[PDB]
């Protein structure tokens, strides 16, 4: 029957900013209508509902408006800690409620070059039959990072994951893992693991290393 | 002594449903059947009885009750239904024998900045009993702590607004109920038809 | 001090059956509107069902007749009961405390239940010891378990500056694998012992792994 709609379905802002999301009904529901604060990991949090009215212990810099079909949520001024997804509820007196699809926020900030560091299989996994060589990036923006691996200089490929955290609340960066799975066996063939990082905030890409056995 | 009729229908007031009116029918005849072809209702639903056969049949009282609730609830109005109307605010019994009239009055109940004059009861321990009409104002105990009056966390007052705009989507327009209920006793009957 | 406790959530075949529950204090569940809401993997939030304190009952289209919200009031405590799972079903389940116009106030913190037919497997956990005074960094690496989620902690929670611990990632093999690191200053390698806490509640996993230079 009502379908939400948010809009955009993402954006970035700094610290300071004003923030605008807006949601659009499909028909009038008046002003019924809550807004809900996601962090990964996390359950929804209530903010607005009543489409302008701040649920109890929510900061101030947050406010909502409109009535009718198109309701906005204000971000005064952005904080580290407001990286969420943000929903909207039709708050509905009969069931069903539906809300809408997410609008997702990340925090722009300065660049920040990555600290790079390389670990070696650990001996107990060696001893089960595999080898992980894992890459650490640690505390950078923005998010875009290339990862190469090389082993006895071979540019590896197909043979690694990586994964990235969500953004810092506090420092707004970012980390990356990447993770060169290898069996012992082609482990022992080679000598030089090293794993080379190309990033907006280094002059020249920078590479960590280690020999097999030292 | 034709029934007064067009004191439910066209009363220029109704009632929230939480506080529903109800008007005593005796000692007419009722024409129901230029208001079952009236198409300004949208609703006109008979349990236990027919329309089209109204007119033949003779009762010992019928009342009229009336309100307002939004389109979308309409269909609680009807024996054997749930929801925050039925459950909380007007109930039908099962064995209803009656008709239920509606119409949308979004021209006349609906505010450019949102009526809110007209009210139902959201928070409720449990389903009234049937033709069961609660105006209790109590604050509402969601938690343990009592509440001693004030309103505040785990303490919520029962009755909110609809606030009916006029933009607001049909199923959330105000729309005004009768509903005749046709008392059949051992006792000589006071309304018929022609 | 309101809080919602939820339980129940884990792996189970197509087709079967599951219950989850819900423990509240801060409220009494049967003089409530409850609801159960549903977010699939990457997804948005749908709403499941929905109990009145008066006791009537409502659904979801694509639940309806195969899921059933109830309480006990003895208990104060909210389940639902969840038949003729299918993998479109895999989501994390929250309970919520509905105050209807005034939104969903309180959710619990969220069950996966995970519709799949492959087997419960428990995470080898390896040290990712420190090279060689700056800042270190030190991790455990959590291999091939199944299903989501594990928990991570360090030093049984009194470390948690410079934590991250990052999402799983699938393997090709069907298992999850992920990395939890820190950052701690060089000086503190030998003078203070770091240890990662690894809980993988589906197959009943429990490891402490220290982490040695
Ligand atoms: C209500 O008033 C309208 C307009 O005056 C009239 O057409 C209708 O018959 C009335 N309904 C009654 C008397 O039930």
């Amino acid at each position: 029957a009502i379908q939400l709609t948010q809009s955009p379905s993402s954006l970035s802002a700094s610290v300071g900013d004003r923030v605008t999301i807006t949601c659009r009904a499909s028909q009038g529901i008046s002003s019924h209508l809550a807004w809900y604060q996601q962090k990964p990991g996390k359950a929804p949090k209530l903010l607005i509902f009543a489409a302008s009215t701040l649920q109890s212990g929510v900061p101030s810099r947050f406010s909502g408006s409109g009535s009718g079909t198109d309701f906005t949520l204000t971000i005064s001024s952005l904080q580290p800690e407001d990286f969420a997804t943000y929903y909207c509820q039709h708050l509905n007196s009969n069931p069903p409620i539906t809300f809408g699809q997410g609008t997702r926020l990340e925090i722009k900030r300065t660049v920040a070059a990555p600290s790079v560091f390389i670990f070696p299989p650990s001996d107990e996994q060696l001893k089960s039959g595999t080898a992980s060589v894992v890459c650490l990036l640690n505390n950078f923006y923005p998010r875009e990072a290339k990862v190469q691996w090389k082993v006895d200089n071979a540019l590896q490929s197909g043979n690694s994951q990586e994964s990235v955290t969500e953004q810092d609340s506090k420092d707004s960066t970012y980390s990356l893992s990447s993770t060169l799975t290898l069996s012992k066996a082609d482990y022992e063939k080679h000598k030089v693991y090293a794993c080379e990082v190309t990033h907006q905030g280094l002059s020249s890409p920078v590479t960590k290393s280690f020999n097999r056995g030292e | 002594n034709l029934c007064p009729f067009g004191e439910v229908f066209n009363a220029t007031r109704f009632a929230s449903v939480y506080a529903w009116n109800r008007k005593r029918i005796s000692n007419c005849v009722a024409d129901y059947s230029v208001l079952y072809n009236s198409a300004s209702f949208s609703t006109f639903k008979c349990y236990g009885v027919s329309p089209t056969k109204l007119n033949d049949l003779c009762f010992t009282n019928v009342y009229a009750d009336s309100f307002v609730i939004r389109g979308d609830e309409v269909r609680q109005i009807a024996p054997g239904q749930t929801g925050k109307i039925a459950d909380y605010n007007y109930k039908l019994p099962d064995d209803f024998t009656g008709c239920v009239i509606a119409w949308n009055s979004n021209n006349l109940d609906s505010k450019v900045g949102g009526n809110y004059n007209y009210r139902y009861r959201l928070f409720r321990k449990s389903n009234l009993k049937p033709f069961e009409r609660d105006i209790s104002t109590e604050i509402y105990q969601a938690g343990s702590k009592p509440c001693n009056g004030v309103e505040g966390f785990n303490c919520y007052f029962p009755l909110q607004s609809y606030g009916f705009q006029p933009t607001n989507g049909v199923g959330y327009q105000p729309y005004r109920v009768v509903v005749l209920s046709f008392e059949l006793l051992h006792a000589p009957a006071t309304v018929c038809g022609p | 001090e309101v809080q919602l406790v939820e339980s129940g959530g884990g792996l189970i075949q197509p087709g079967g059956s599951l219950r989850l529950s819900c423990a509240a204090s801060g409220f009494i569940v049967s003089r409530n509107y409850m609801n159960w809401v549903r977010q699939a993997p990457g997804k948005g939030l749908e709403w499941v069902a929905l109990i009145y304190s008066g006791g009537s009952t409502f659904y979801a289209d694509s639940v309806k007749g195969r899921f059933t919200i109830s309480r006990d009031n003895s208990k104060n405590t909210l389940y639902l009961q969840m038949n003729s799972l299918r993998a479109e079903d895999t989501a994390v389940y929250y309970c919520a405390r509905d105050l209807v116009v005034y939104g969903l106030d309180y959710w619990g913190q969220g069950t996966l239940v995970t519709v799949s037919s492959a087997s419960t497997k428990g995470p080898s956990v390896f040290p990712l010891a420190p090279s060689s005074g700056g800042t270190a960094a030190l991790g455990c690496l959590v291999k091939d378990y199944f299903p989501e989620p594990v928990t991570v902690s360090w030093n049984s929670g009194a470390l948690t500056s410079g934590v991250h611990t990052f999402p799983a990632v699938l393997q090709s093999s069907g298992l999850y694998s992920l990395s939890s690191v820190v950052t701690v200053p060089s000086s503190s390698l030998g003078t203070q012992t770091y240890i990662c806490n690894v809980n993988h509640k589906p197959s009943n996993t429990k490891v402490d792994k220290r982490v040695e230079p």
